């Protein structure tokens, strides 16, 4: 995490901020990661 | 015995030596930079052309001084 | 554009003398130096003004310049940032003044009596920067100040920096002392060559096609003079810090 | 007499010295940069052409100076 | 004879070589720093400008003394 | 006298060192370019021989002129 | 007082009555044969020194050649071995070994030229033997536009053995001149270990000649 902190501090140029550093404008498509229990009987966690 | 001939030759040669070795490193650096990232683009082109014109001026001196001896 | 005429001739010299020699030997450089000092004093008086924390008013420019110089000296070092600050500020705006006034109308032709005779038409401008005596005196003063500061801070350090730098086998001394000694002469010769070269250029290059040839030449010369003044001011502090360090 | 001959030799040699290392650095930088990444091949090729043109300009200046001294 | 002309040729050429090669490395470092942290664009502009200003300061020293020999 | 031989010596000597090392710079640059990425080797092949050809075109200007001096 | 002189002779012409180069070669051969006799008859399963020379010289060179060019080092092993155990030995004998060209009532150009001729014959025999037309490859072929200098490359290869002979004669002769100069002024070598530097330079030159022969063979391979 502090490695990311330092690297983000150094890299400020938007052009050289490529890959996962591109805060792309005009957001169109977004991906989401959902993690759930394998089996039931977990209570209300899966519902939440 | 023809001293002006060697004078003109030396002037032209030692004026023209510089800009080649300059421009080499010049555009090498800029092209490496643009290969790293094409964003700068024209901005680097502009940074390059004036720098090259600076050595073109010395080339002009080298040619002109020989021309004065040549005529 | 065309420059049909105006290219009368070209003539340069090492230096120029002035009048007043009977009461006291005076060269044209002394006249230029006095004028630069008077202009600096007038600027300081105007810069001081009421001095009641007045913003802008053409005094804020001098204040900002002094603050920038102080910040540069502080960044260079802090042991003598206060005591030696006036010493560096003396060179600042004085070497700058010498670089200035070289592009004045007829700066190289001021005090000429007259191309007809030129019997005793010594040009009484002789830019103070364009004089070996002024640069030599300034460099000697700077070297003396650096040596005195080193002796006062670390008297043993100044001697041990060379004699005791490496007692066993060889030592950094002698070579280091010789380099420091050349440093005063080097600084003197730097001011000697600078300004003088600019004047020689403004004469010779403008002698042929004096139309837009002298313009970029004078711009580059002014930038070079300001750079040289700043370089000398910073180099005095750098030598002092190296002596302290 | 012979002074013109050595004058031409000096002119061509001292006009070839510069552009040689010039074009050398030109091509080294260009090949390195295009090796960094494709998709800027056209642009590096255009800058390469600019560089070779600027070096060969001084090359031909020296060459034509020697050629004219030949007559 | 033309030995003074040879002196002018030597002065102009051998004073053009130095700045001519130097400014190349100057602006190459400049464009490299553009390609890596172009945040300093103002700083690199100022610093490359003063560096070249030194280079053609040397060049104009050479040119003016060359004219003096020619004078 | 032997001033024609001096002219040949200058022609062959000067103007050769420039391209002589320029070739080395070219091939070294190509070599690390392909070493970092061998998939661009075809483009490196295209660029190498053309750069070598241009520097050798400077060198052959240096050589054939010396042959002309020899007559 | 400098008194150095050139020992240039004609290999084709009969040997001269003095034959300084021939005498040096004979002495080097005698020393090598003495070492071989000492290491052969008095040889054990794990000899020290006697077999150490073999293990650290012949085996090491064979391993190096195999690493550089395996399965071709075997074919030209005799050539590299002949380049080794010689020239360096002649220089060691000629490194002021109790004579120093004094008390007379590799440096030879002819010998170096003959060695380079042997190297070039090794080329003409083995190199491109696996192809036959390999010498014509990349030389004014259909792709001669990009291989115009290929024949020039062959000429350089023809000039490469000549340069190798020059490098054998050169440096080795230089060492002699430097020793003569030190004798004339500032004798006993010099403040620095002149003699040691000359010996190391000769050994490095012999090793470089052997490696150059192996590399030329490899280049002829491909």
């Amino acid at each position: 995490r502090e490695v990311m902190a330092n690297l983000t501090a150094r890299v400020v140029g938007a052009a050289r901020r490529g890959t996962l550093l591109e805060k792309r404008e005009t957001v169109k498509s977004v991906a989401l990661l959902v993690v759930t229990p394998d089996r039931g009987l977990c209570g209300s966690l899966v519902a939440n | 015995e023809g001293l002006n001939l060697v004078a003109t030759a030396l002037a032209v040669g030692l004026g023209a030596i510089g800009p080649g070795v300059g421009i080499g490193i010049i555009v090498s650096g800029a092209v490496q930079a643009i290969g790293r990232n094409p964003e700068i683009e024209n901005r680097v082109v502009t940074y390059m052309f004036i720098g090259i014109a600076f050595t073109e001026a010395l080339a002009i001196f080298g040619l002109v001084i020989a021309f004065l001896i040549g005529f | 554009f065309f420059l049909y005429t105006g290219p009368p001739h070209v003539e340069v010299a090492a230096e120029v003398i002035f009048d007043g020699i009977p009461g006291f030997p005076i060269t044209n450089s002394f006249v230029v130096a006095i004028i630069i000092d008077i202009f600096v004093i007038a600027l300081a008086v105007a810069a001081t003004r009421n001095l009641q924390m007045v913003p802008r008013g053409l005094q804020n420019v001098m204040e900002f310049i002094l603050e920038s110089l102080y910040n540069l000296f502080r960044n260079i070092n802090a042991k003598y940032v206060a005591t030696a600050f006036p010493l560096v500020a003396t060179i600042f705006l004085f070497v700058l003044f010498g670089n200035w006034f070289g592009l004045l109308p007829g700066v190289g032709s001021i005090g000429v009596c007259c191309a007809a005779q030129g019997k005793k038409l010594v040009p009484l401008f002789r830019a103070p920067a364009a004089d070996l005596n002024f640069t030599f005196a300034i460099a000697v003063i700077s070297f003396v100040f650096i040596e005195y500061w080193g002796f006062r801070a670390l008297g043993p350090g100044y001697l041990k920096k060379f004699f005791n730098t490496n007692g066993i086998m060889s030592f950094v001394g002698i070579i280091e002392f010789i380099s420091e000694l050349v440093k005063p002469f080097a600084l003197a010769f730097r001011l000697f060559g600078n300004i003088f070269a600019g004047e020689v250029l403004l004469v010779v290059m403008a002698f042929l096609v004096p139309l837009l040839l002298p313009l970029p030449f004078y711009g580059f010369e002014v930038f070079v003079g300001f750079i040289q003044a700043l370089i000398f001011a910073l180099l005095t502090y750098a030598f002092l810090n190296i002596a302290v360090t």
